């Protein structure tokens, strides 16, 4: 009954210049770690969330919006091409990896 | 830079 990721999409085209959504969920936030997103498996990190929560007054959440953690890419290059993974770690020291998502394919179009 | 999160519920960063 682990935590599981969920990158529901194996790929997605996109026209160079626009901007796409790369899809990640996951079904609990324990325990405890980070979220990050990594091109490649060798990889490249490009984008991190933690688990806590901004103050919930400022938000102007839900049980799905709190559990998803997809990114955004904009005005997309060639070079965002590449397959995509969100990674659940636990905390500590260090974190360790627990589960990934299956991978998302940017498909760039000219 | 060009990335960022869908949602802002959770503290998030590039990199």
């Amino acid at each position: 009954t682990e935590v599981k990721v969920i990158q529901p999409e194996k790929s997605v085209s996109v026209a160079a210049g626009d901007s796409t959504v790369l899809n990640c969920t996951l079904t609990s936030l324990l325990p405890v770690g980070p979220i990050r997103w990594y091109r490649g498996v060798s990889r490249q990190l490009i984008y991190s969330f933690t688990t806590e929560h901004f103050p919930r007054v400022t938000n102007v959440a839900t049980k799905r919006s709190n559990l998803d953690f997809s990114i955004r890419i904009s005005n997309v290059t060639p070079e965002d091409a590449g397959t995509y993974y969100c990674v659940k770690f636990q905390r500590g020291s260090p974190d360790t990896e627990i589960q990934s998502g299956g991978g998302t394919e940017v498909y760039v179009l000219a | 830079x060009r990335y960022s999160a869908v949602y802002s519920i959770h503290p998030s960063w590039c990199g």
